[PDB]
RNA sequence: CCGGGACCGAGGACCGCGCUCUGCAAGGAUGCUGGCGUAAUGGUCACCAGCGACCCGUCUUGAAACACGGACCAAGGAGUCA
RNA sequence: UUAACUGAACGUGGGCAUUCGAAUGUAUCGACACUAGUGGGCCAUUUUUGGUAAGCAGAACUGGCGAUGCGGGAUGAACCG
RNA sequence: GUCCCACCCAUACCCCGCCCUCAGGGUAGAAACGAUGCCCUGAGGAGUAGGCGGCCGUGGAGGUCAGUGACGAAGCCUAGG
């Protein structure tokens, strides 16, 4: 027999029952999808920055 | 009518231990009194952790204690509301004063042989009623086989429920491109 | 019925009246940085790098910069949750957004207001207030005699 | 244990506002307007009022 | 004045506490210069700089139905002859009946 | 209802391009000043390009009847909406005040043409100074010379709680 | 006590000042537009259904 | 500022805000008096009276249904174990 | 990456507040685990599509009945309160 | 048809008592407490499918009540509490 085809009648209320969850933002976003050349350079830039920061405490004194 | 979204909402945290241990009940009474009559947040945290289930009190190993004993924490009293276990990988146990819910036999023996000291939580309450000069430690909560299965789904890299491991168990059609698609 | 990619984009993706043909080159001359806030507006004359019709008229944050396109983060409402979508959009469909210009001008105005208030010894008001009810005032009818109006009688105009 | 209306219980009223007794005694609710012969309403005002 | 004096309740630690003493008002609003019920009334009536704090400290007033009733049909606008909307100064009679 | 004539003076909000805007005055018959201001804004929307949001009320005053103890004839020109169109009609009343004339007008329109308050526009209310400018026979017969009449078949006043009477009442007083 | 005394005096003076400003405008032949209301009391009159 | 009426008396040493301060109407009723001391109050049952009140279970969007099962009663009777 | 320290990204060090930069509320924030029933719906305002129309058939938003008693509409799943 | 006054009553609103639920506090140099108790305060209460908690009842087992009973156990009847 025939029946109802489709409906969105109750969906808004069901969605709002426990709130519309918006994923919280973070200080450091994922570098996924970023330009691989930029990622490759950024890796070594971070390496050098950490090395320089450690030498600063150990006697480099920048 | 009053038009409230929430009514009779119960607190989602434990208010007492589900355990029937008589000595745990005595310890809970002691730390209830301490948390009521002292300003120290340490006592309240200890009291709340005394209610917790075993999975909420993962074990802490001697090596985990030794990691946190570094960088100016050598003379602090280690407080673990959990079981303290031994670690074979740690060959030299540093001198330490640890108050824990319980110790394994090997952990207690090695702590005492290294010149350290072992305390119960009531002894800790006696000597440091406000938790002064204490280092409060927790074990790895997520380091558990069951947690590896939680949230299994596409592109989530969790552990499936399988009876065995091998080429014939969940490794074809849905896991490689040579069998239609991968996950 | 159909559910193709560009279904229902007859007017949204079309170029306006007397807006066809050559594309101004300031679009290509603009520069974008990661973290910039951009408005997405699909240009119908550029079929490469076209975002889906959902993202037409949406505002997002640049998360990736490439040779001729930018990656934009948008938040899309599906069922009871928000999903973080990442779209690669060519520059022709991207415009820098004024959605933060008021705040970006207010921050520096507040900085100068703070330094001037500290110099002058009197605090000022940094936060914006909503429109307040009007104060008491006097209106003189000298050379402004009120004009008496009455409702007009009905009559046909056809 | 019992909320007492200060508008009915004078003791509660004096507890909350010690100035209530002085207000009642000095009759600050019956202060009459300052003296002075009132100026009459201007003829322009009256003409505008009855203009139409 | 009458609303604060008769139906005055403060939100103290999430609880609805009757304003039977000036100590409660001083304890919950003393940092804003409000230490008495007359101070609270003055702040509300004059819309002072701490009107937000005073009004939010006041628990929402729970009035009774008006002693003389409403207009014949109360769910039209006041202009149409009902009770909804802005009746301006005429809300004082409604407050006197409802309070 | 029980009405009162209000002089309502309003104004467009002053702007830089138009300081000191024109002041508009209307005479509004309303139960209260809230309704008076509402009707003022309604008619000013009808007549000029001014709204309540883009304007303000300069003044609201009560226009009392200057001789409420003198009997007068009033002519009211009004525009009203029927079920099938809009019409203008002129009617006459015999009252001691403009407010009373307007109340009688509202009751009479409701009684004879089923016209509600929402569908009537009072174009003009004028006190007819003379006698020969009275145009309606139902006012002429009241202003007839040496007018006097009896009150036949008048029912005596009996308390509604006096259910039973021991003698049959008379209707001659 | 002193604060309440000051408040009572302030209320009376504000009322009298409004009255005298309106009167002086009327005398000078102008209209005094009073300040728009700064406080409202709002009462929920309908129920919680529909 | 004066009256007239109704319903109610929660708590149980003091503690507090206070006032018109030897005291008080101020963090919840006391004082005086009368009749009776028993079926008097009160409970239960039967009946009359005023108002109210469709037959349960079930499937169902919708059951009092002109939808199905049920004449009545006792006992048995259906999420167990590995 | 640029002709180049000149940019990009991430930082070190120093400074800001006589005011953390609209309103209102916060009578609840977030994460996790395990699992029930449901997956025939129907009615109403407004917008509607097919149909001459239907107590007909099909959709959008919101509110309802289902799952809900109570006062009113005599009588009623949905109307008013 | 319009306008006005008084009045009638819902399980709604306001004040008070009580029940429960939820929440927030106090309570040991213990004259101390079914601390799983007591004391103080505030708010809330519809519900099919369904979930959870607490309790009542039945056959049998261990411990205990130095338990009840032929001077009457169990069962059964009872406009008696
Ligand atoms: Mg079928
Ligand atoms: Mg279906
Ligand atoms: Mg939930
Ligand atoms: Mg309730
Ligand atoms: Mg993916
Ligand atoms: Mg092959
Ligand atoms: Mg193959
Ligand atoms: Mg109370
Ligand atoms: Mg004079
Ligand atoms: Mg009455
Ligand atoms: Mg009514
Ligand atoms: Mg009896
Ligand atoms: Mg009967
Ligand atoms: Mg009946
Ligand atoms: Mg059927
Ligand atoms: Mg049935
Ligand atoms: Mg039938
Ligand atoms: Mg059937
Ligand atoms: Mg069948
Ligand atoms: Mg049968
Ligand atoms: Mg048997
Ligand atoms: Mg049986
Ligand atoms: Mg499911
Ligand atoms: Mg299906
Ligand atoms: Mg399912
Ligand atoms: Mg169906
Ligand atoms: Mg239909
Ligand atoms: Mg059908
Ligand atoms: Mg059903
Ligand atoms: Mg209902
Ligand atoms: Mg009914
Ligand atoms: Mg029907
Ligand atoms: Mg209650
Ligand atoms: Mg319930
Ligand atoms: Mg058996
Ligand atoms: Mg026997």
């Amino acid at each position: 027999a025939k029946s109802k085809n489709s409906s969105q009648h109750n969906q808004s209320r069901k969605a709002h029952r426990n709130g519309i969850k918006k994923p919280k933002t973070q200080r450091y976003p994922s570098l996924k999808g970023t330009d691989p050349k930029f990622r490759r350079n950024h890796r070594h830039a971070l390496h050098g920055t950490a090395k320089a920061l450690k030498e600063f405490k150990e006697g480099k004194r920048e | 009518g009053i038009d409230l979204r929430w009514k009779h909402v119960r607190s989602s945290h434990r208010k007492a231990p589900k355990s029937d241990n008589v000595y745990l009940k005595l310890l809970v009474k002691l730390y209830r009194f301490l948390a009521r009559r002292t300003e120290a947040p340490f006592n309240k945290v200890v009291l709340r952790r005394l209610f917790m289930s075993r999975i909420n009190r993962p074990p802490v190993s001697l090596s985990r204690i030794a990691r946190n004993l570094k960088n100016g924490n050598e003379k602090k009293t280690v407080v673990v509301v959990a079981t303290v276990t031994d670690d074979n990988r740690l060959l030299q146990v540093p001198k330490m004063e640890v108050a824990a819910l319980r110790f394994t036999a090997k952990a207690r023996a090695r702590i005492e042989a290294a010149g350290g000291r072992t305390l119960t939580l009531d002894q800790l309450a006696l000597e440091k009623p406000t938790g002064a000069n204490t280092l409060l430690l927790r074990g790895p909560k997520n380091a558990r086989e069951a947690v590896k299965h939680f949230g299994f789904g596409p592109h989530k890299h969790k552990k499936p429920y399988v009876r065995s491991k091998g080429r014939k168990f969940e490794r074809a059609r849905g896991r490689r491109r040579s069998r239609g698609f991968k996950v | 019925h159909a559910a193709g990619l560009r279904s229902g984009t007859r007017y949204a993706f079309s170029r306006g009246f007397r807006k066809h043909g050559q594309i101004p080159l300031s679009t290509y001359l603009r520069t974008y940085r990661v973290g910039d806030i951009v408005d997405i507006k699909v240009n119908g004359a550029v079929q490469k790098g076209m975002p889906h019709k959902f993202y037409h008229g949406k505002t997002g944050v640049v998360y990736n910069v490439t040779k001729s396109a930018v990656g934009v983060i948008v938040y899309k409402r599906v069922k009871h949750r928000y999903i973080e979508k990442r779209i690669n959009v060519r520059i022709e469909h991207v415009k820098p957004s004024r959605s933060r210009e008021d705040f970006l001008r207010r921050v520096k105005e507040n900085a100068e207001l703070k330094k001037k208030a500290k110099a002058e010894g009197v605090p000022v008001q940094l936060k914006r207030q909503p429109a307040m009810p009007r104060e008491a005032h006097t209106v003189s009818i000298a050379d402004n005699k009120p004009v008496t109006l009455a409702p007009v009688a009905y009559e046909t105009t056809i | 244990v019992q909320k007492k209306n200060p508008l009915r219980n004078k003791q509660i009223m004096l507890r909350l506002n010690p100035y209530a007794s002085t207000f009642a005694k000095e009759k600050l609710g019956e202060v009459k307007a300052e003296e002075g012969k009132p100026p009459k309403v201007p003829a322009s005002f009256k003409e505008l009022l009855h203009e139409a | 004045r009458e609303l604060i004096y008769k139906r005055g309740y403060g939100k103290v630690n999430g609880q609805r506490i009757p304003l039977t003493d000036n100590a409660i008002i001083e304890e919950n609003l003393g940092k804003y210069g409000i230490i008495c019920i007359e101070d609270l009334i003055h702040e509300i009536f004059t819309v002072g700089p701490n009107f937000k704090q005073a009004a939010n400290f006041l628990w929402p007033f729970k009035l009774s139905n008006p002693n003389g009733g409403f207009r014949p049909r109360k769910f039209k606008h006041f202009i149409e002859g009902g009770d909804l909307g802005n009746r301006e100064e005429h809300i004082n009679a409604l407050i006197r009946a409802m309070n | 209802g029980r009405l009162q004539e209000y002089q309502v003076i309003g104004r467009h909000l002053p702007t830089e391009a138009n300081p000191n805007p024109a002041l508009y005055r209307m005479r509004i018959f309303a139960p209260n000043e809230v309704v008076a201001k509402s009707r003022f804004w309604y008619f000013l929307r009808g007549l000029k390009k001014v709204k309540k949001a883009t304007g303000e009320i300069v003044s609201v005053n009560v226009i009392s009847e200057k001789h409420p103890l003198k009997v007068k004839n009033f002519g009211i020109w009004l525009r009203y909406d029927s079920r099938s169109g809009t019409h203008n009609m002129y009617k006459e009343y015999r009252e001691t005040s403009r407010v009373a004339a307007v109340e009688a007008m509202y009751a009479d329109m409701a009684a004879r043409h089923r016209a509600r308050f929402r569908s009537i526009h009072i174009l003009k209310v004028v006190e007819l100074e003379k006698t020969e400018d009275v145009k309606r026979p139902y006012i002429k017969q009241l202003v007839a010379k040496n007018l006097s009449f009896p009150l036949p078949h008048r029912v005596p006043k009996i308390s509604t709680k006096k259910i039973f009477s021991a003698k049959r009442p008379s209707t001659f007083s | 006590f002193k604060r309440a005394e000051k408040y009572v005096k302030e209320y009376r003076e504000q009322e009298r000042e409004k009255i005298r400003l309106a009167r002086i405008a009327k005398q000078q032949g102008s209209f005094h537009i009073p300040a728009e209301a700064k406080l409202v009391f709002v009462i929920r009159i309908k129920g919680i259904n529909k």
